[PDB]
């Protein structure tokens, strides 16, 4: 019966099918349209638009072009510089604007009007710290792909101030993806204890280098700070004797969930990923998982206020959406356990900082979990582990 | 930890670690969680007194402070000190700021124990009454960033910036000499104080609280506490 | 509102968020963008119609890596502003993998000058080789 | 399977007893580190 238009903009694809957060969003529509429980009445439309993903001023036009035609919500770009430009039309008009993979917010942007579903790097770099601890490495390695990732590791970088592990921060090279003169230093180096910040792609490509060039064995350590760890194929790696530890937001375990990717899977129907990509065939990637999430966390809003309706807000002689004060509000205070465990923001900047990370390893059987951290307690883990016996009621020497 | 048991005239809620909403006169048993508080008023620049008993005729731990034409905000707790506290301490003053500021002037300085040799004969004493701190005070263990002298005042702030005291400054100033206390002979160790201080007004919303505790005789800043551990205590149980 | 007036150059709304507004805009219409301070180039960000002349920090965090060698330091301290200031040192914070360094990165509290926190946690460490990257303003609040 | 079970490292020495290992597909193993010697008597240096 009622009319509510979201917005959207993704990456433009010419040639092949969407890409896997334009789906999620065409699917998460369609989940909700043909369930009544959640919305009884709502009539839950698309305004998918496709931008280059990095032009600023190509990203300003089919923001205003769907707030034009009327929107509700903007669900965003995938990158920095199109998603601080967007934001800054969102802020301007009124309507929110709901990110799904990170952005280095500056610290001095007074915007309200944006929250970021993705688990803000802030939060996992202590995960990552709590991690090395854990193994109480000294020797630590962080291996970034491009400039951004020392602002999202800093409190990484900041941490031989505290702690005793010395960091020795080296890049892959840019221009391409043969990462061999990287991994001769680093062999060479004795540098046993490796933290990659990769996509799973890029820490994919990484790990047939260093396959090739004898460097995963029984006494390498790798940390992937990828939330997307389990769409690797690590079949020619599980009997290597190498050690690959990682987080995952992805909840598995829920049979409601788990329901879900096998309903991604089949409805698909894209190219393939060779076997040169590395990478498994059908999977929910953990940009294309926040993106389902990103519905949901604004269809928990707008049921909660029934009398939203949708205005015709042009850029020029812009004015603040009327509702848009009251509608910020529900997406703040909302809580709703998606694929990526439970989603709550923050009270102050939208990021997310509150979630469930549940760590996974490499064994002999694939991939596995051995605990799970959380921002309030530590690392629960132990949970794979059993034992430590400490039995000191030995060695005879002299009594006196 | 060193054992203390401390009077928090704690000038900043703190309500994450049990500090009530109000500004507040306290009392510690090994806490920054008080066991009693009560609401004080917290002038601006004004002056002090303060006066801290523990009778064990009564053995309430009382303690009671009054500006000029205020009240008086009487916060005794019962508590045994036969095993709360050792039988040699150092007691002292104790002051704090951080993230505001706040100045945490004292201007004069009391005590007066009186502990049972037997009963009626001839009890010991300590009774001192610190009027004219001196540029030089020798008879002071003062700790941290303590300040002393250059007029009649001791100054537990890193000072003049104007009397804008330099936010997130300590200074503890524990007297010279040990009392005996735990039991033993037993615990009529009547201790008294008169603490007479200056807490003027920063513009700033004036906090952190200054204490009066009674330590062990080994003790120094715990582990950093320019904030809510108010001087004296390593964490925040 | 200036490129349908018409000008030559849009001589740099100069902060690393309004910059990246203005040179897409720049790059879309065709008028050169004359950017005067350093902001974040996306290594994947196709554009040219602008130039920049603050001196870039791929070549100024190699002037600062000659000086840290020249006066032979091995226990160099950075003490940085923004989240971006990594940025700023690339190659310093890069480089002990290819020398004896041992970097050990801080950060100021934001909001505030109070350098009390920290400096008294750099005495402590016993640093005294610090590097830092203020602005001028935050210098001198930092050396008082 | 020697390569998949991480045991063609820098550490190890294999001694081919075949006179055929010029034929091995090679380009998996050269960067990896180990040392692989074997006979070849197919005089391929000759260009007859
Ligand atoms: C969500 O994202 C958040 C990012 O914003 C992040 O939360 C942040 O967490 C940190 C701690 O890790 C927290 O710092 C604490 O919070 C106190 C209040 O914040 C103040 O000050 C901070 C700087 O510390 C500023 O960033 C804030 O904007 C706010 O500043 C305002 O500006 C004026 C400027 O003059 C301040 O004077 C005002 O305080 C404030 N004005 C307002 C709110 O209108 C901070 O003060 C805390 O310090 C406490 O300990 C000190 C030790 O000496 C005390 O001196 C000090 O006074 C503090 O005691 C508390 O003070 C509070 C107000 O300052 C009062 O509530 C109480 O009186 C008192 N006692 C209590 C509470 O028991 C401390 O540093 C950040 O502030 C916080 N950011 C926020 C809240 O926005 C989270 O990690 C993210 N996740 C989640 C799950 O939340
Ligand atoms: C990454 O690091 C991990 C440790 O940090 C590695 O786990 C080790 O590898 C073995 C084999 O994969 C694991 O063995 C499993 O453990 C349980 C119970 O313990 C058994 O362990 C003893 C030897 O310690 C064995 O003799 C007994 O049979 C016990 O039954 C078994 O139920 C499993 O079936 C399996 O045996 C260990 O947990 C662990 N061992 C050691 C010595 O650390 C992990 O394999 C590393 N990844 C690699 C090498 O690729
Ligand atoms: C199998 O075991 C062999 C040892 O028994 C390994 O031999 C090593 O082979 C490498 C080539 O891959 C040699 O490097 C050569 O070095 C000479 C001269 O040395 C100088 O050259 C480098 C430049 O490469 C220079 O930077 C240094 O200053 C050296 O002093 C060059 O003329 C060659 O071109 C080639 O570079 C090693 O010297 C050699 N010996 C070692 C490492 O002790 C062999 O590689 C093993 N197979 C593997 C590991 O797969
Ligand atoms: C439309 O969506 C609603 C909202 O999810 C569906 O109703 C409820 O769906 C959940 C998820 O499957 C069911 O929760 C179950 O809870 C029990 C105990 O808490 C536990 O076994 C599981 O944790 C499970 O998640 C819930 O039973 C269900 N409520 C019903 C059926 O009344 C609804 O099923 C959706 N519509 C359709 C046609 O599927
Ligand atoms: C790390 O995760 C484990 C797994 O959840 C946590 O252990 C759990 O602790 C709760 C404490 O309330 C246990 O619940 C209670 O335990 C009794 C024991 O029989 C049980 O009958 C009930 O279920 C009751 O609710 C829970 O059983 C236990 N789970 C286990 C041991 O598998 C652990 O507390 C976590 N550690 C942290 C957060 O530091
Ligand atoms: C849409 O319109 C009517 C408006 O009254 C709907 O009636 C209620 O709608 C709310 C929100 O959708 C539900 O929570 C109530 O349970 C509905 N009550 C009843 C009695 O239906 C109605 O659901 C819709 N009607 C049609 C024809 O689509
Ligand atoms: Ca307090
Ligand atoms: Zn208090």
């Amino acid at each position: 019966t009622h009319v509510l238009r979201f917005g959207g903009i993704f990456e433009y694809v010419e040639s092949g099918p969407m890409g896997a957060e334009e789906l999620a969003f065409r699917f998460a529509v369609n989940t909700i349209n043909r369930n009544r429980t959640l919305l009884p009445n709502t009539t839950l439309t698309y305004d998918t638009q496709k931008i280059n993903l990095y032009d600023s001023f190509e990203a300003s036009k089919k923001a205003c072009d769907q707030l034009s035609l009327g929107v509700a919500a903007i669900f965003g770009p995938s990158h920095s510089s199109s998603a601080n430009a967007v934001q800054s039309i969102c802020n301007a008009l009124g309507v929110p604007h709901i990110q799904t993979r990170w952005k280095h917010q500056v610290s001095d942007n007074k915007d309200s009007f944006y929250v970021s579903l993705y688990p803000d790097f802030s939060s996992l770099s202590r995960a990552i710290l709590d991690l090395v601890q854990f193994f109480k490495w000294k020797t630590v390695t962080v291996v970034y792909d491009d400039s951004t990732g020392l602002i999202r590791l800093q409190e990484l970088i900041k941490a031989p101030s505290r702690y005793n592990l010395r960091l020795k921060i080296r890049q892959l090279p840019a221009d391409t993806k043969d990462a061999k003169p990287l991994l001769k230093e680093m062999k060479r180096g004795k540098e046993f204890h490796v933290i990659f910040d990769c996509s799973h792609e890029m820490a994919a490509g990484i790990l047939k280098q260093a396959l090739a060039m004898g460097m995963m064995t029984e006494y390498y350590h790798y940390i992937f700070t990828t939330l997307d760890l389990f769409a690797l194929d690590v079949e020619p790696y599980r009997y290597s004797g190498v050690n690959m530890t990682g987080f995952r937001i992805l909840n598995t375990e829920n049979t409601q969930v788990s329901s879900i990717i096998e309903k991604w899977s089949m409805e698909r129907l894209q190219a393939p990923p060779k076997p040169d990509s590395g990478l498994l065939d059908g999977f929910m990637t953990t940009d294309a998982a926040l993106m389902y999430d990103a519905v949901h966390v604004v269809s928990v809003a707008v049921q909660q206020f029934p009398q939203m309706t949708v205005s015709s807000l042009q850029c020029n002689r812009h004015k603040p959406w009327r509702f848009g004060t009251r509608f910020m509000s529900l997406i703040k205070e909302a809580h709703w356990e998606g694929l990526t465990g439970r989603i709550t923001f923050n009270k102050t900047n939208g990021l997310r900082t509150d979630f469930d990370l549940d760590v996974i390893s490499l064994k002999e059987e694939g991939l596995e979990k051995i605990g799970t951290w959380d921002p309030a307690s530590g690392l629960n883990m132990t949970e794979s582990q059993k034992g430590k016996p400490a039995n000191i009621t030995d060695s005879l020497s002299n009594r006196s | 930890a060193d054992t203390i048991v401390a009077v928090e005239l704690d000038t900043y809620p703190n309500t994450d670690i049990g500090d009530p909403s109000y500004p507040h006169i306290g009392i510690d048993i090994k806490s920054v969680r008080s066991k009693k508080t009560a609401k004080w008023n917290m002038q601006n620049g004004k002056v002090g007194t303060a006066h801290i008993i523990y009778n064990s005729v009564d053995k309430r731990l009382s303690a009671v402070v009054s500006y000029p034409n205020a009240d008086s905000a009487t916060v005794s707790y019962d508590v045994d000190l036969d095993n709360v506290l050792p039988e040699w301490v150092r007691v002292g003053l104790s002051a704090s700021t951080g993230l505001y500021k706040e100045t945490n002037t004292i201007l004069s300085w009391s005590f007066t124990s009186k502990l049972k040799s037997n009963s009626t004969h001839e009890t010991n004493a300590l009774h001192f009454m610190f009027n004219q701190f001196s540029k030089d005070q020798k008879d002071l263990i003062l700790q941290g960033d303590a300040t002393t002298g250059t007029d009649g005042n001791l100054e537990l702030t890193r000072v003049s910036s104007n009397g804008s005291p330099q936010g997130s400054s300590v200074g503890r100033a524990l007297f010279y000499a040990p009392v005996h206390i735990w039991e033993s002979s037993a615990v009529v160790a009547s201790f008294e104080a008169t603490f007479t201080f200056l807490i003027k007004s920063p513009d700033s919303h004036p906090a952190d609280g200054i204490a009066f505790f009674i330590s062990n005789i080994d003790s120094s800043i715990p582990s950093g506490s320019t904030g809510r551990l108010l001087g004296l205590f390593p964490d925040a149980n």
